[PDB]
DNA sequence: GGATGACGATT
DNA sequence: CGCGGTAGCAGTAGG
DNA sequence: GGATGACGATT
DNA sequence: CGCGGTAGCAGTAGG
């Protein structure tokens, strides 16, 4: 984790091209390789992917080449029919064009083995200039799609691609390697090594019973858990889309782990903690595949697709929860883990605080000896109008005492709650109190006199 | 420890229903009540026997 | 052996406990009745009101709702108010003269 | 077939097809909401 | 386990029945077998208990 | 009662999800409190524990605001572009502490 | 420049 | 087996 | 059907 | 003034 300063827009248009290459693995499972070449010096970025490419063919309705149609015109996508439940990232048909629009230069190059042709077309000046595509014969070669763009840095308020934006883009490439299944990603001709989402989650090991708890719940859900240091943290992926703000999916997972834990902590011992205290001691990693997802914006940072529309469910097992309970998170929650129930010793007068609050009398006693005597006296003077509470010891001199020291003294507070006492205004009548009379029972020794003095004070 | 012994004595003295059919020592003070099974009792410096 | 306290009906929907099984402390039955009065996270309240009137003897005055009267009749007065305690002579161990 | 897979829609058509990014989900949603209770004259 | 397994109470009854007075650990050995420590010293404690 | 809650308004827009403005306010109240709790006694609590015991009402006017979507549920306009600042006074914090 | 704490016989 | 709370005064030390 | 707790002399 | 921890056994009660 490093403090950085980046232009989100720039980072996003780069994400739009990555997510497009990752979508192609869903399209053609035979894909194996994705290249990401950042030439910082030339402010140029290249994203190449093998497998099936872009059909080089004239669209029967738009009367232009398909590449020119889906990369040069807004609102163009293959994800417009929702009858077919797809797990692609593409949903709205903006992201290619949104990269083009932000770019001083944008070039599409694709090889179609069906027509045996190579297709290259260049846009310039924020997709306002559209050069005719150069089409050549392409025989005995692999099909591929290569997107190369030069960001309009002047619009992003940057003179060059500084270390901060670079460091982030690179980490977004490691994301793809981890979130996508059965592919090999290369950063400037260098293999990224990681092979599955577990390999990915373990990259955070050194920053973070083990330290990382991973599992695969099913064909569409992968969950990892670690104990957070300061507050709740999440790194999730919906169809290889970095959902950095979370959403319905994240909550769907966390709402379980928090629910089940709370029952376990509560069941074993009383006083179980508030939900937020459990959640904010978690680090949650999520890699899932949602059918035709929906987001808050085109950036797709926050999923909103209701759980019942996920196209699959993820039931967090009990075994998983019992392992989380083996980490520091548990020992953490254990650390946090009219009548009056607040004070056991208190023999509350039957009528106390009631319409006869003024009649009843509370008897404060010096020590449990005096207390025992008083409670014995109840058996003679009746409970209805008489209670008793034992003063611990020498009472706290309230004057020349900090408000905090007074607030902290459980003994004065107990008194204030039993008598129904507040400082506000000037006391005119007892009427507002639980008790209307206060009786002092001290051993009749000098120290007793002192106690009386402290009470009066 | 003298504490345990003091408690032994208090136990020998307790006179609340359900304690000693015949208390060999007299509970001259708050030697506990039936309210908590003698646990209420007061400290040794208090009660006599 | 079994050891019974004493519960008696002193009015319409009103019970009175005058005795508890020996060694059954007053604070235990007190907490029990308080729980029955103010309900609980795991159990619903079944007592309408409760008052203590102990002299040199045990007095618990309890007021239930008629429903709880029938229900308690089904459960058994002494069985529901914890007024039954077992005494076991099966474990009588001591050092013989030797 | 390659002309049925790739579609181009108008802005008015995208709004009615994918309302979420414009006005929010058109599906019913379980929520915890504040309401005005005319009977008690207060939020609840 | 004979000594600290709650499940073995009777086992300990018999265990105490077995012990022979005068059976104490060698004052000068500088090597204490655990079994012996349990059958020569801890057992004394139990008896006292 | 249970966790952090917020009811904010950016130019009469119900920003139900919060954003930069809400955080701008809460990040202060949480910061100043933490120093006060920490300064007086050792061991002051994690930020989230303070925040999740607050209910915050906000009614503000931001110059040419920017949101996450057309629905405008979440403000993203950086604090330095607010067109105005809100410095939470110490007197306010000392009342929250009451 | 105000606050907190040490010391000691007693609760 | 062990830990904790309070009064009362004079002066020192800590932020 | 396994767990927790009461009781009491001692750490 | 006051609070808390542990052993050791038999059986009862609570979920
Ligand atoms: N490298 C590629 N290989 C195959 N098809 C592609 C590739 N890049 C883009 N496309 C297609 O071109 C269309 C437009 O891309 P795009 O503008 O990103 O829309 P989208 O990804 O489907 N929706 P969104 O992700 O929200 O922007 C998509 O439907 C893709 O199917
Ligand atoms: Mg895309």
């Amino acid at each position: 984790e490093k403090n950085v300063t980046i232009v989100p827009g720039l980072f996003k248009i780069f994400d739009e091209i990555l997510v497009n290459a990752a979508d192609n693995k869903v399209r053609d499972p035979s894909m194996k390789r994705i290249d990401v070449n950042i030439h910082a010096e030339e402010h140029t970025i290249e994203v190449k992917n093998d497998g099936k490419g872009i059909p080089i063919e004239i669209h029967n309705k738009e009367n232009i080449y398909i590449p020119e149609m889906i990369f040069g015109h807004l609102l163009t996508s293959s994800n417009y029919d929702d009858d077919e439940k797809k797990v692609t990232g593409g949903r709205n048909g903006y992201g290619a064009k949104l990269c083009n629009i932000f770019s001083t230069e944008f070039i599409l190059e694709t090889a179609d083995l069906n027509v045996g042709q190579k297709y290259v077309q260049k846009w310039e000046n924020n997709m306002s200039i559209c050069h005719p595509p150069k089409i050549t014969s392409y025989k005995k070669g692999p099909s591929y799609t290569k997107v190369t763009f030069k960001p309009d840095l002047t619009r992003f308020g940057m003179k060059e691609l500084d270390n901060d934006i670079l460091g982030v883009m690179r980490r977004r490439v490691y994301d793809i390697n981890g979130s996508v299944r059965d592919i090999n990603v290369y950063l400037n001709g260098k293999s990224l090594k990681i092979r599955n989402f577990k390999n990915y989650v373990e990259l955070y090991l050194k920053s973070l019973i083990p330290t990382i708890l991973y599992e695969r719940i099913n064909n569409r859900w992968e969950v990892a858990f670690a104990v957070s240091d300061i507050s709740f943290q999440q790194i999730s992926f919906v169809n290889s889309i970095a959902t950095t703000m979370g959403g319905t999916h994240v909550n769907y997972i966390t709402d379980q782990i928090v629910k089940k834990i709370s029952e376990i902590l509560k069941k074993k011992k009383k006083k179980s903690v508030k939900s937020f205290q459990i959640k904010n001691n978690m680090f949650i990693f999520i890699n899932c595949l949602i059918e035709n997802p929906a987001f808050t914006s085109q950036t797709k940072e926050q999923l909103t697709t209701r759980v019942k529309d996920f196209g699959s469910r993820c039931e967090i097992p009990l075994e998983y929860i019992n392992k989380i309970m083996k980490t520091d998170l548990a020992t953490r929650m254990f650390e946090i883990a009219s009548r009056i129930t607040n004070y056991p010793k208190l023999e509350d007068a039957n009528k106390a605080g009631t319409k006869e609050g003024y009649k009843c009398t509370l008897v404060l006693t010096e020590g449990d000896s005096a207390l025992s005597l008083a409670v014995a006296g109840l058996a003679v003077v009746g409970r209805d109008y008489y209670g008793c509470y034992p003063l611990r010891g020498k009472m706290l001199n309230v004057r020349e005492a900090s408000a905090d020291q007074i607030l902290k003294n459980a003994e004065i507070q107990a008194i204030k709650k039993i008598m129904g006492l507040q400082h506000r205004k000037k006391y005119e009548d007892t009427k507002s109190l639980r008790y209307g009379h206060l009786m002092i029972m001290t051993d009749q020794d000098h120290d007793g006199s002192h106690i009386k003095g402290l009470i009066i004070n | 420890g003298e504490q345990s012994l003091a408690q032994t004595i208090i136990g020998l003295a307790q006179n609340f229903v359900g304690s000693n059919n015949i208390y060999l020592l007299l509970p001259n003070g708050a030697f506990g009540t039936r309210a908590t099974g003698g646990k209420d009792a007061a400290a040794a410096r208090y009660i006599y026997t | 052996y079994r050891m019974y306290g004493r519960i008696e009906q002193i009015g319409d929907n009103v019970l009175e406990i005058t005795e508890l099984p020996a060694r059954t402390w007053t604070s235990t039955i007190k907490e029990y009745l308080l729980l029955g009065l103010s309900g609980n996270d795991k159990i619903k309240p079944w007592i309408k009101d409760m008052e203590e009137q102990h002299d040199d003897n045990i007095k618990f005055i309890i007021t239930l709702s008629p429903e709880e009267m029938a229900k308690t009749r089904k459960i058994g007065f002494y069985e529901r108010f914890k007024l039954i305690s077992p005494i076991s002579l099966m474990n009588m161990v001591a050092f013989d003269p030797h | 077939s390659a002309s049925d897979k790739y579609q181009k829609i108008s802005q008015l058509e995208h709004i009615l097809k994918r309302p979420d990014t414009y006005i929010g989900s058109v599906e019913t949603q379980e929520q915890l909401q504040w309401i005005y209770d005319e009977e008690t004259d207060c939020m609840i | 386990d004979l000594a600290f397994s709650k499940k073995k109470a009777d086992d300990r009854k018999e265990w105490l029945r077995q012990y022979e007075p005068g059976t104490v650990l060698d004052p000068t050995l500088k090597e204490i077998p655990i079994s012996d420590f349990i059958n020569k010293e801890l057992i004394l404690f139990s008896l006292a208990d």
